[PDB]
């Protein structure tokens, strides 16, 4: 019945910043209103209840406000811990929850370490060949990799994904892997993983000669 | 200490029903209540019904009466969640909770039931070997690659959880064929690659994968 609106969406901010987050209820709810935080893959943890009570154990830098509709959640030192995704809660009815506000930190450009790995013998015994380039530790999250074999741009056979924000040094990784067959891989000699960064001043190249 | 200890994840077809279980530690089911709550990946947080487990008493969600059943046992200290006529919506991370009426204080680890009619299949595991190719700076870079799963969740720790620092387990990719990949990979001393013993321990609940691979130079 009652509807949970969560403002902002998300918040991207440096290391010591004051965050502020705020949640409005459809009606009045008193003050039965609880705040959790969620990091990526992980279960809810209770930071404040009753809409300012802090929960045991959970630093004194968060801190929660508000009565009848109106509520707001405010981290006063932004720690790189901190980043996770913030819902408040009203208990005043049958539980609802808002829609979530993601807080990412803002931090110096790194550059990644780049590195690869050849397919294994194993996979190779089974009929195909997965070459991984790895990205290390990075920020911005924005990154670029393309394959080449023989120097040759590849499309198409490819996939990649990013990690969630690193919760103690607020840098991403990625992980891409360049998959064909093993006939298709013992027809070729370089495999190439190319990266373009922020932190690079031209793209880096990362290879390996089959054998 | 609070621990609430959910079963591993299912893949159930349309129109089937799931039970998931929620083992509570001593002096839980004596104070508190236990709530179910649900989260659609990528999406928010849905609270589906609680249990009293001394009166046996429960509250239910509008949108779930009828379709939901949470039963407790007090013996065992488990709480449970069965939810029938499952459709393809019903795909969702399900949390049980410790419940004072007025908050959600602890939290089980989630357990991922995914609705679909397709076949499960357990991944391949393949070690992405440390070499001159994978070093930087006195580092050396190492993992697993988990390949063609379905369905999600795989969960990867290394040494059985004893090694975390530098630790990334990247998000699932989904392959054109329905399957999912996904790596994990760590950053080790380059110096000790000849002592230690790293080994990525995969877990595939759905397809009863269990790997436990050692990952050599």
């Amino acid at each position: 019945d009652i509807q949970m609106t969560q403002s902002p969406s998300s918040v991207s901010a440096s290391v010591g910043d004051r965050v502020t987050i705020t949640c409005r209820a459809s009606q009045g709810i008193s003050n039965w209103l609880n705040w959790y935080q969620q990091k990526p893959g992980k279960a809810p943890k209770l930071l404040i209840y009753a809409a300012s009570s802090l929960q045991s154990g959970v630093p004194s830098r968060f801190s929660g406000s508000g009565s009848g509709t109106d509520f707001t959640l405010t981290i006063s030192s932004l720690q790189p811990e901190d980043f996770a995704t913030y819902y408040c809660q009203q208990y005043s009815d049958d539980p609802t929850f808002g829609q979530g506000t993601k807080v990412e930190i803002k931090r110096t450009v790194a550059a990644p370490s780049v590195f690869i790995f050849p397919p294994s013998d194993e996979q190779l015994k089974s009929g195909t060949a997965s070459v991984v380039c790895l990205l290390n530790n990075f920020y911005p999250r924005e990154a670029k990799v393309q394959w080449k074999v023989d120097n040759a741009l590849q499309s198409g056979n490819s996939q990649e994904s990013v990690t969630e924000q690193d919760s103690k040094d607020s840098t991403y990784s990625l992980s891409s892997t360049l998959t064909l067959s093993k006939a298709d891989y013992e027809k070729h000699k370089v495999y190439a993983c190319e990266v373009t960064h922020q932190g690079l001043s031209s793209p880096v190249t990362k290879s390996f000669n089959r054998g | 200490q609070v621990q609430l200890v959910q079963s591993g994840a299912e893949v159930k077809k349309p129109g089937s029903s799931v039970k998931v279980s929620c083992k509570a530690s001593g002096g839980t089911f004596s104070s508190y209540a236990i709530s179910w709550v649900r989260q659609a990946p990528g999406q928010g947080l849905e609270w589906m019904g609680s249990i009293i487990p001394w009166f046996g008493t429960t509250n239910y969600a509008q949108k779930f009466q009828g379709r939901v059943t949470i039963t407790a046992d007090e013996s065992t200290s488990t709480a449970y969640m069965e939810l029938s006529s499952l459709r393809s919506e019903d795909t969702a991370v399900y949390y049980c909770a410790r419940d004072s009426e007025y908050y959600f204080d602890h939290w089980g680890q989630g357990t991922l039931v995914t609705v679909s009619s397709a076949s499960t299949k357990g991944p391949s595991v393949f070690p992405l070997a440390p070499s001159s190719k994978s070093t930087s700076g006195g580092t050396a870079a190492l993992g697993c690659l988990v390949k063609d799963y379905f369905p999600e969740p795989v969960t990867v720790s290394w040494n059985s959880g004893a090694l975390t620092s530098g630790v990334h387990t990247f998000p699932a990719v989904l392959q054109s064929s329905g399957l999912y990949s996904l790596s994990s990979v760590v950053t080790v001393p380059s110096s000790s690659l000849g002592t230690q013993t790293y080994i990525c321990n995969v877990n595939h609940k759905p397809s009863n994968t269990k790997v436990d691979k050692k990952v050599e130079p």
